[PDB]
RNA sequence: CAGUCCGCGGAGAAGCCAUACCGGAAGGAGUGGUGGAGCCGACUGAAGUGCGGAUGCCGGCAUGAGUAACGAUAAAAGAAG
RNA sequence: CGAGAGCUAACUUCCGUAGCCGAGAGGGAAACAACCCAGACCAUCAGCUAAGGUCCCUAAAUGAUCGCUCAGUGGUUAAGGA
RNA sequence: UGUGUUUAGGAGUGAAAAGCUAACCGAACCUGGAGAUAGCUAGUUCUCCCCGAAAUGUAUUGAGGUACAGCCUCGGAUGUU
RNA sequence: CUCCCAGUGACCGAUAGCGCAUAGUACCGUGAGGGAAAGGUGAAAAGAACCCCGGGAGGGGAGUGAAAGAGAACCUGAAACCGUGGACUUACAAGCAGUCAUGGCACCUUAUGCGUGUUAUGGCGUGCCUAUUGAAGCAUGAGCCGGCGACUUAGACCUGACGU
RNA sequence: GGUCAAGAUAGUAAGGGUCCACGGUGGAUGCCCUGGCGCUGGAGCCGAUGAAGGACGCGAUUACCUGCGAAAAGCCCCGACG
């Protein structure tokens, strides 16, 4: 039992591991009833309108 | 155009850094904190602020503090234009760590890192290009 | 009178490094292995000094043939050729040049031939 | 595989997905909106309207069907004669979702659950 | 480290950092950059005097890796602060 | 090479003897401490050779002359047969 | 089963396994003798010049170790042995 | 003889030196007992009024100061190790990581050269040490850098070389 | 120059590598000394009028150290300094 790895990971192949870590900025958009930017298929952060305002703040 | 020695560069250039800040000592790992700071970096500082603020991590926070800071002393210390302020320069290095003791199976016990973040951002004018 | 390592050391490993530059991955910046490394690379090196003049001797050759047979006669035949006649003893190098000169390299290959009839 | 199955467990047994499903429906029957995460939201919906239309009935069976799975009397007095009759006239579809995006601690996108 | 010379130094010492220069090698110089208070060269004397190894020691930092887990399967949900 | 021991086995064991290796780099033997050539003071983009080679890989005669083998023998044994 | 208490290092205790004696008992732990001994292992760092071996013989509570020859080197003499 | 005092040193100078630049503390042990890391603003605190972003923490200005390239995680600040930016490069490649050669690009402060950095292709090429008859070995040791770390001292001793 | 054919040949970087430049880390290195070591030389016993070593306590505010002791960061007499 009890595997473990062999050759220490090189500087150069455990970046090649970490070439897939890059993360995904949102597509963020803009309220068409306010400022600020709002998250597609979800209620303005900052003003609260889906079409009216939906949430309270 | 130059002076006579170091000491008198010292006297009278006093060397500022603009569009600079840096937030030490942030209890994060670095490695969990460059990943949004590499979205942010190259872009316009509105989009910095609006990237930041829905990107989902804990690392976020820090990383938004600072880059007010940054265009804070690119506007009142530095003159600059917020409407050509982006976001130049962003990175973060690893600052001290908290080591501590955490016991395991059988009785032995290990040693564990809590590293901080040195996290650091320097707005600019888009005047470049 | 203590007398502890300190600037030594440290010296010497710096120029261990400073040897090698073009090396990749712990070969560049690791002292151990940038220290090892060298080992072979002494090998190599004296290896290849004297080494080289088998190489370019083989290149000399081998770009005088192709001139050889280009006339219809070949390196062997050739030189053979400009041994017969006694005067020529210039070295293959200067050989290649005039391969790089058709009109005397082709003078040559007249002179040489005209010396195995 | 679930090559045709329909549901989902909640990360519970049996009579916790039950117990989970009738207590947030008590819940946004007694007040109209509640905000919960996106997954849970999406399992409340047809639970939910299912029981809305079991108390379109008027009668003493749906009341007594809709009291077994909403067991404080007076939000099956308030489905029952305030907000089915208020239904009346909707073919289905008592019910919608917004999501209000995501939570800090867990980093869930959390929703609106509304009527 | 010591004795004796020769000297240098806030117009800036040692130390640190680059460097295509120099001797046959251990090495040593030139110039530049930090540094900010002591120090090089020659002759001699004494040594705790030259490290890659000892599953060596004290120390810091890597790899495994954003992986295993978060310590009983007695579940939790909505409002309001 | 010469013996013993062994099975006229062994990259076997024990002696005699010569050489190499140990302590030996360089060319050859695809590769290879022992075999064949040859003992590296340093430098050269100079020349003749050793062993070994000259179809392409791969440096160098698809060399010359009398044959031999049509089996891929060459490029894995023998008693015996044709 | 509580409390209090007695019995211990070749000693105690043991309805007997060499079991237990503060989580490694065919003789606990700590301090010390003490840097025990170690024919056994591993390790022993700056450079260049010159020369250059041995794994043989005999002896041995000897055979993986030692003594004396054998072979190496440094100096002196001799003087072609 | 030296708990203690003075003086002195071809003694140490923060892994050294007493274990301690202080502490027989912290910590380990039922106990007898074991037992650490150590340090450095600056001349003087003049130890940063005040403003800015942030609950902060941290930071940018301003000032003080010779220096804030000293700011209290306060002398220097080497290496491993983690990053940011730029040159050259890399997605039919077989590879002890190099060695020589040729070409392409970049650059010119011991430096326009018998150049420096990089690079493509060609040839060549069995890590290191140890222990060995024999080591690339699939034999031992070793994560990596630093720093501690091993042929010494003694004596009216014996013996040899050299010198006075 | 436009179409078709055959052929050759760039650039792109997810991520990587060597080199350069700027930092973070970390606390080696130089310098320093508020601390040690050794030799030499001095001095060498305390205690039943209470030792060595401690436990409580004393301060406007006192957790630790010092000093001190319910007369308690101390009381008296002498001398020195000013
Ligand atoms: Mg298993
Ligand atoms: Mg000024
Ligand atoms: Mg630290
Ligand atoms: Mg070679
Ligand atoms: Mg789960
Ligand atoms: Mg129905
Ligand atoms: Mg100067
Ligand atoms: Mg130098
Ligand atoms: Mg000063
Ligand atoms: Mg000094
Ligand atoms: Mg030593
Ligand atoms: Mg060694
Ligand atoms: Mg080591
Ligand atoms: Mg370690
Ligand atoms: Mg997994
Ligand atoms: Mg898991
Ligand atoms: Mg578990
Ligand atoms: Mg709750
Ligand atoms: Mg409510
Ligand atoms: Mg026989
Ligand atoms: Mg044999
Ligand atoms: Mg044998
Ligand atoms: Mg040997
Ligand atoms: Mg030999
Ligand atoms: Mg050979
Ligand atoms: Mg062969
Ligand atoms: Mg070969
Ligand atoms: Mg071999
Ligand atoms: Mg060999
Ligand atoms: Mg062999
Ligand atoms: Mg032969
Ligand atoms: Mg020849
Ligand atoms: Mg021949
Ligand atoms: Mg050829
Ligand atoms: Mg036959
Ligand atoms: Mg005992
Ligand atoms: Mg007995
Ligand atoms: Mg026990
Ligand atoms: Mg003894
Ligand atoms: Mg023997
Ligand atoms: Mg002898
Ligand atoms: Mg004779
Ligand atoms: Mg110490
Ligand atoms: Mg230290
Ligand atoms: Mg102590
Ligand atoms: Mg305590
Ligand atoms: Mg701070
Ligand atoms: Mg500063
Ligand atoms: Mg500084
Ligand atoms: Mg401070
Ligand atoms: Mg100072
Ligand atoms: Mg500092
Ligand atoms: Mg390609
Ligand atoms: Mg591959
Ligand atoms: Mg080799
Ligand atoms: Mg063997
Ligand atoms: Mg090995
Ligand atoms: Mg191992
Ligand atoms: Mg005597
Ligand atoms: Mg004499
Ligand atoms: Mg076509
Ligand atoms: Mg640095
Ligand atoms: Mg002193
Ligand atoms: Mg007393
Ligand atoms: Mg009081
Ligand atoms: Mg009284
Ligand atoms: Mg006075």
């Amino acid at each position: 039992k009890h595997p473990v790895p062999k050759k220490k990971t090189s500087k150069s192949k455990r970046d090649m591991r970490r070439s897939h870590h890059a993360l995904t900025a949102p597509n963020l958009t803009e309220c068409p009833q306010c400022h600020g930017k709002k998250l597609s298929h979800h209620i303005c952060p900052n003003c609260g309108y889906y079409d009216g305002r939906q949430v309270l703040a | 155009q130059t002076f006579r020695n170091k000491k008198q560069r010292k006297q009278q250039v006093k060397l500022r850094k603009p569009g600079f800040a840096v937030a030490k000592y942030v209890r994060m790992s670095p490695r969990k904190v460059r990943l949004v700071v590499d979205v942010i970096r190259g872009k316009s500082v509105q989009d910095a602020e609006d990237l930041l603020r829905f990107i989902p991590r804990s690392a976020s926070e820090p990383v938004a503090k600072v880059l007010n800071s940054a265009k804070a002393n690119a506007l009142h210390n530095d003159e600059m234009l917020e409407d050509r302020l982006f976001v130049k320069e962003a990175y973060v290095d690893a600052g001290p760590t908290l080591k501590r003791l955490i016991p395991r199976a059988r009785g032995s016990a290990n040693i564990i890192k809590k590293r901080t973040s040195h996290i650091t951002i320097i707005v600019a004018e888009k005047g470049n290009k | 009178p203590r007398a502890k390592t300190g600037i030594v050391r440290r010296r010497r490993h710096k120029k261990v490094l400073k040897r090698a530059k073009g090396f990749w991955g712990s070969r560049s910046k690791q002292y151990r292995n940038a220290f090892q490394t060298l080992l072979n690379a002494a090998t190599y090196e004296y290896r290849d000094r004297r080494n080289k003049k088998r190489d370019f001797r083989r290149l000399w050759i081998q770009r005088i043939n192709a001139g050889a047979r280009l006339h219809g006669m070949n390196y062997s035949t050739f030189i053979n050729g400009l041994k017969r006649a006694n005067i020529d003893l210039n070295r293959k190098v200067l050989a290649d040049i005039a391969a790089r000169e058709p009109e005397a390299f082709k003078a040559l290959v007249d002179a040489s031939r005209n010396a195995r009839q | 595989m679930r090559h045709g199955k329909a549901g989902r467990k909640l990360n519970r047994n049996s009579s916790a997905r039950v117990a989970l499903a009738r207590a947030q429906a008590t819940a946004l029957l007694r007040e109209g909106r509640i905000q919960t995460t996106l997954t849970k939201a999406k399992e409340l919906r047809p639970f939910v309207e299912q029981l809305i239309t079991t108390a379109k009935g008027g009668d003493l069976h749906s009341r007594r069907l809709v009291a077994q799975d909403i067991h404080d009397k007076d939000v099956v007095r308030k489905v029952m004669d305030e907000v089915a009759p208020k239904y009346a006239e909707r073919p289905g579809g008592y019910t919608r979702i917004l999501r209000v995006g995501t939570r800090r601690g867990d980093g869930v996108t959390m929703a609106l659950i509304e009527l």
